[PDB]
């Protein structure tokens, strides 16, 4: 689900 | 023929964002200082690869128009280019001029780092191929940006939106190629050709880490997401 990558992109 | 003020603005902005990377001299000095075990080199690699991903996300967020793209396509571009961009950055560091006999020692240290011999020859073939091009800092920065904004990446929903962002970067790169090497009109094509050689490293990246000559292959949660380990 790429949670850390999604987090690094969104905030 | 020559760069327009808008293109020069795009160029200096790409150069500033790109310079936020780790110093090439810092990385090569550590490798050349002393020989490390395959275990120490594996730990160095995972740390360097974790930092590279973090710096890459920041560089990518600053790429003009990137934040306007669909959030799912944003993740697919990052996942699709992360490994390629790290190898392109290693090739850049590999080909930086050093004192007599240092690049021979750098090569020998990388050959004996712990990586499987199966991957040594394709890796140095790419690094030497990149070096023969005598690329400037701006060419490395633009080629990295072009690698990230590849529309023909897997799982991309809106390829046309990605194409729109890559095209002005390709135009600037082509103009720089015609300026920095007017005697070599094949130079721009040669750079784009080297990008297809890059893509062939993406196929066995997970194996390159798993086949490292260590007993335990421990990775950070962020590395597990980007490299498929
Ligand atoms: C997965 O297999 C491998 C194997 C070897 C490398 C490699 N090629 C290098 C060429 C150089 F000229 C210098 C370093 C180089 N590396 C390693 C590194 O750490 N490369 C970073 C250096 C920092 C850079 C950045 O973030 O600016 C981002 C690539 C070190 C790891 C420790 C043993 C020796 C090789 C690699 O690079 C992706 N992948």
């Amino acid at each position: 689900d790429h949670q850390l990558l999604r987090y690094l992109l969104d905030k | 023929m020559e760069l327009t003020p808008d293109q020069q603005t795009l160029l200096h902005f790409i150069m500033d964002s790109y310079n936020k990377q780790r110093m090439p001299q810092e990385i090569t000095n550590k490798i050349l200082k002393e020989a490390f075990s395959a275990e120490e080199n594996f730990l160095i690699l995972t740390e360097m690869a974790t930092n590279h991903v973090q710096v890459l996300v920041e560089f990518t967020k600053k790429l003009p128009g990137f934040q306007t793209l669909d959030h799912e396509d944003q993740i697919a571009l990052l996942k699709g280019s992360a490994v390629e961009a790290m190898f392109l950055r290693s090739a850049e560091i590999f080909n930086k001029k050093l004192p007599s006999g240092h690049s021979d020692l750098l090569e020998a240290r990388i050959r004996n780092s712990g990586i499987s011999d199966e991957y040594i020859t394709p890796m140095f073939s790419f690094y030497k191929s990149i070096g023969e091009l005598k690329m400037t800092q701006e060419e490395y920065a633009l080629l990295t940006a072009i690698v990230i904004l590849s529309p023909d990446r897997q799982y991309i929903k809106d390829r046309e939106a990605v194409e729109k962002l890559q095209e002005p970067l390709l135009d600037v790169l082509q103009k720089l190629c015609k300026i920095h090497q007017p005697e070599n009109p094949q130079h721009f094509a040669c750079l784009l050709g080297r990008l297809t050689e890059l893509r062939t490293f993406n196929h066995h990246h997970a194996e390159m880490l798993m086949s490292w000559r260590v007993n335990d292959h421990k990775f950070t949660p962020l590395l597990c997401e980007i490299w498929d380990v």
